[PDB]
């Protein structure tokens, strides 16, 4: 026969190889294809769908819908903090289990802007202004509205808009950040502050709630497929 | 004869001073096609791109050498340090000008070398050196003609002949460098670009450059000549860029 | 080689990449 | 009239070098091996790489796996050929804790199964850095406060290799050693650096003990 | 299938082979390339960079910068020798650990001219002439200036030039010389002698120092890659 | 053969010589 | 400079616009407009102080 | 390959599909 | 393949059929 | 095949016959 020489890697079974193999059912006639709605071609399409963020992830709220409710009320002071969490979409509990966070945990590196949407769910009679800020790392988390407003921020008026869409820009020294927590690739902090106050008429509940949504923007990408740490097993399922 | 003006500051050299340009690359602003941060950069220009003069050191007859970590050495210099404090990311080149004048009756030779990513070793093998030992900001850190003992827990191994990097000191000429021979020259000028594996970086957590001045031939003179010979270092940031404006960092 | 199908069935082909 | 082909960066680095070897025995549930991937545990390849400050290359991986029969008391030990599994776990992925762990399902983790007596297994790896080049040296810290870890180890987040016997244990223990070989290909190098003179001391830093610049001779005129 | 016949070398793992292998990360999207200064394409570029030669490599000078300092002074006689070392760039301690010598120790054969540069580091008031000579082998090292001047040599005047660049020519019976010491490929000797004297005015130090640099010329090349004898190990580094 | 890439990934190619 | 031809030296000549005090050290002085004068290279340095004022004219 | 007979006898050919 | 001689010697060829 | 060099080095070639 033709002279050949076998190289290293012969007879190996690499789980990510791409080779042809003989068919066990020659000339099998497959069922005709049928148009089904909702075809998906890339996991980024799933990652780009807004999902409700459990910002209130206290131990007493994770087993109910209170985890998604951000309290807000009329205060007697100024510049109080509403919430604050690190921008760790793949490692922080706040964003870990959303659609974006679940897609991220199948990968090792990520890059791109993050779309944050806040919808005010109080009465139509309520008014108020909020300061939503993103602080790049290097310093700590901002501790007051003065520190928060020195970075990227927007002013949200619930009286004018029931939904504010804040797109957190990608500001990093590297092209990609690790999905797991790593200080070398810290992404910063997201905080919200009272710009003026919640103001309501008589016979209106002063305590209201805000819902936060998260999704990837158009420039988002992931790399280095891996097994997720969210599913595990001890024996085969019978 | 030749004057170099940056901002409102000017230095003068001989018309044939032979400025050394890094690896043949002049400093330049980050291009769009190789940028990853999306926010608009801050380019202070004249306010930051100017000659800053650090504290002078004395070249003694037994001097072993000195070093400065580049971004840290200018961390308290005018608006450059303020922008460093107020921005998360930054990139910059440098124009390093070293001045040392002496009479024609003096002798001595210095190696002025700019070392990228000059990771230094610790006297204790199990530890790494602390920030105070690795850098003194404006103040210069001194090489030692002896070997630092292992007792010291977090000091830099400052033996000159290994240059704190476990290499041969005479092989430092591979990095951009100039020789100050008192017989011929009284100054050295090295222009270095931004050298890193990423387009931008944090100026406080990472020291991109290290300037070393090491006397290869010791200073000498006869009785009667001036015994005090200073060395003065003047550094100008070039094409300094910043990103991620937020609250000021404490450090 | 670069790309040649060795089998008569489409299921034998390598992945769509 | 004399070519410099063999002094190219490619020819200089495109030679397979052992970076580590690990052992594991089939006589326990903890009979697996792990290794955090790094190129700083061997003197030769580390010195060759550290002639430069930044590098960018693809990698060819080759494993040499050998086994040795351990002492046993059973008469007539007759073991079938052994099959091994090597699994790569990127950072953040679940890690095995025993030989029969569920993590060895390797549904998404890349893994290779290889049987003894055949050619060594081999796979290729692209440039997988989050930066634009690999870094051999890093004069900085991991924390913004300049406390804690200092040096090149801050940038090492390349993952872990796991190795185990696929076959169930028989009538006698078998101890296996897997040797890992790295071969950079399509190499790009920047910022040449003085060759390492003092002997290496630690994996995660550049610590050294001072040594003379050269060997000595009697006098300045000795030939 | 197609008839084939396996030849010797099948299944072997040769460390210097050049074959293709399957990728373990199909369709991985690498980080974009970025322009970095100081790209190196050949080790000869490193070998062509001047490095300071430890000519004074006595036992008391190798742990300081005195190893690089060549003493020179005003004498009361004529034709004294300043220094002398064999031209053994890969085996002699004088040139072993320079940039050129370190590149050479990764190879087995070498060929080409060697650039030697000497820089006088005395006072500007000092004057003097030196004879730098290269003696091809076959006889011994020259023992006086008369013997030295019979071979290749140049006259260096420190009063006119603070730096003299002597390019040692390639004179060999073979196209290449061994990096290791071997008498069959002896390369000769380099010596320096006082041509006239060091002369200084009053109030000037008569003792001065000379620095020597070495680098490969444009015709230099190396062959037969090998492991360097300068790095070794006993256990893995932890 | 002389030179044909058998894989769809550039990292699979042999060395640049 | 009216010293001997054998003398060498470098000087920092600085002009500080008002608003703060007079500079008290070389570090403060070099933060404003300044030039480095080397007597070994030039026996005469010509520094032209720029006009920096809020008004077009200043009182004598 | 796609389809090439390696033998001189028709009985050596693969199935008619 | 169909018919290609792999060797430089005629004795290496297959049978005459 | 008939004659195709599989390697980039001349020393890899078969004998001169
Ligand atoms: C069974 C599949 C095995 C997959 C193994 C993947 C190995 C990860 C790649 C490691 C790259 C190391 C780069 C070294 C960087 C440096 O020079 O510091």
């Amino acid at each position: 026969g033709l002279p050949v020489m076998t190289t290293p890697g012969s007879t190996q079974f690499l789980t990510s190889d791409d080779f042809q193999s003989p068919s066990a059912m020659p000339q099998f006639d497959v069922t005709p294809e049928m148009q089904i709605p909702g075809r998906v071609n890339n996991l980024m399409e799933i990652a780009e769908v807004d999902s409700v963020v459990p910002v209130n992830n206290t131990e007493a709220n994770v087993n109910s819908l209170k985890a998604y409710q951000i309290p807000v009320q009329s205060n007697s002071d100024n510049g109080k903090q509403v919430f604050g969490f690190p921008l760790q979409p793949g490692a922080n509990g706040v964003l870990n289990r959303t659609l974006l966070g679940e897609i991220l945990n199948y990968y090792t590196h990520w890059s791109g802007s993050i779309k944050l949407t806040f919808m005010f769910c109080g009465s139509a009679m309520a008014t108020g202004k909020f300061l939503l800020a993103y602080s790049p790392p290097g310093a700590g988390v901002p501790k007051n509205r003065k520190d928060a407003m020195l970075g990227t921020h927007v002013i949200w008026d619930v009286g004018l808009q029931s939904s504010c869409v804040l797109c957190v820009p990608w500001i990093s020294q590297t092209h990609y950040r690790y999905v797991v927590e790593d200080e070398y690739t810290a992404a910063g902090y997201i905080t919200c502050w009272y710009q003026t106050n919640i103001v309501v008429p008589a016979d209106v509940q002063s305590s209201c709630d805000i819902l936060c949504f998260v999704s990837a923007c158009n420039d988002f990408s992931v790399r280095m497929l891996k097994d997720t740490p969210f599913i595990r097993q001890d024996t085969f399922y019978q | 004869v030749r004057s170099i003006t940056l901002g409102n500051s000017t230095i003068t050299t001989q018309e044939c001073a032979n400025v050394v340009v890094g690896y043949g690359v002049w400093p330049e602003y980050l291009k769009d096609n190789e940028a990853t941060a999306e926010d608009q950069p801050t380019q202070p220009d004249v306010a930051t791109c100017r000659f800053y003069t650090l504290e002078s050191v004395q070249w003694m007859k037994n001097s072993a050498g000195w070093w400065w970590k580049l971004p840290d050495a200018l961390s308290q210099m005018g608006l450059f340090g303020q922008n460093m404090q107020y921005h998360y990311l930054g990139r910059t080149g440098y124009t390093i000008h070293v001045q040392c004048n002496a009479s024609k009756f003096h002798q001595g030779c210095l190696l002025v070398v700019c070392v990228p990513e000059a990771e230094m070793g610790c006297s204790n093998l199990n530890n790494t050196p602390e920030f105070a030992e690795l850098s003194g900001g404006d103040t210069a850190r001194m090489f030692t003609d002896t070997q630092i003992g292992e007792t010291n827990s977090k000091k830099v191994q400052t033996a000159v002949w290994n240059a704190g990097m476990g290499v041969g000191v005479g092989n430092l000429t591979i990095y951009p460098h100039q020789w100050i021979n008192l017989r011929t020259n009284n100054s050295a000028t090295i222009v270095m670009p931004y050298i890193n594996s990423v387009p931008m970086d944090n100026m406080f957590r990472h020291n991109n450059l290290t300037l070393m001045i090491i006397p290869f031939v010791p200073l000498n003179y006869s009785e009667g000549s001036s015994p005090y010979v200073p060395i003065t270092v003047t550094i100008a940031p070039m094409c300094a860029e910043y990103n991620g404006l937020r609250l000021a960092s404490s450090q | 080689y670069t790309n040649i199908n060795y089998y008569k069935d489409a299921a034998s082909n390598s992945a769509n990449r | 009239y004399h070519s410099r082909s063999e002094s190219s960066i490619e020819n200089f680095l495109c030679r397979a070098a052992c970076v580590y070897y690990a052992t594991y025995t089939n006589n326990s549930e903890k009979g697996y091996a792990e290794w955090v991937i790094n190129t700083r545990q061997v003197a030769q390849l580390r010195r060759k790489l550290e002639l430069f400050t930044y590098l960018r290359f693809d990698l060819e991986l080759t494993f040499v796996i050998t086994s040795a029969q351990q002492p046993s008391t059973a008469t007539s030990v007759d073991a079938p050929v052994q099959t091994h599994q090597i699994m790569y776990v990127p950072p953040g992925g679940p890690v095995p804790t025993k030989v029969t762990d569920y993590a060895w399902q390797t549904s998404t983790n890349p893994s290779v199964f290889w049987t003894e007596g055949n050619a060594p297994p081999r796979m290729s790896i692209p440039f997988i850095s989050i930066g634009n080049a690999y870094s051999c040296f890093y004069d900085g810290w991991t924390q913004f406060s300049r406390n804690g870890v200092y040096g090149i180890n801050t940038l090492n987040n390349m993952g872990t290799l796991y190795m185990r016997h696929v076959n169930e244990a028989g009538q006698g223990p078998i101890k296996s050693t897997v040797r890992i070989y790295f071969k950079p290909k399509h190499v790009k190098a920047w910022v040449p650096r003085p060759p390492r003179l003092c002997q290496y001391e630690k994996q995660k830093n550049v610590n050294f003990t001072p040594t003379g610049v050269t060997t000595t001779r009697v006098g300045i005129t000795t030939t």
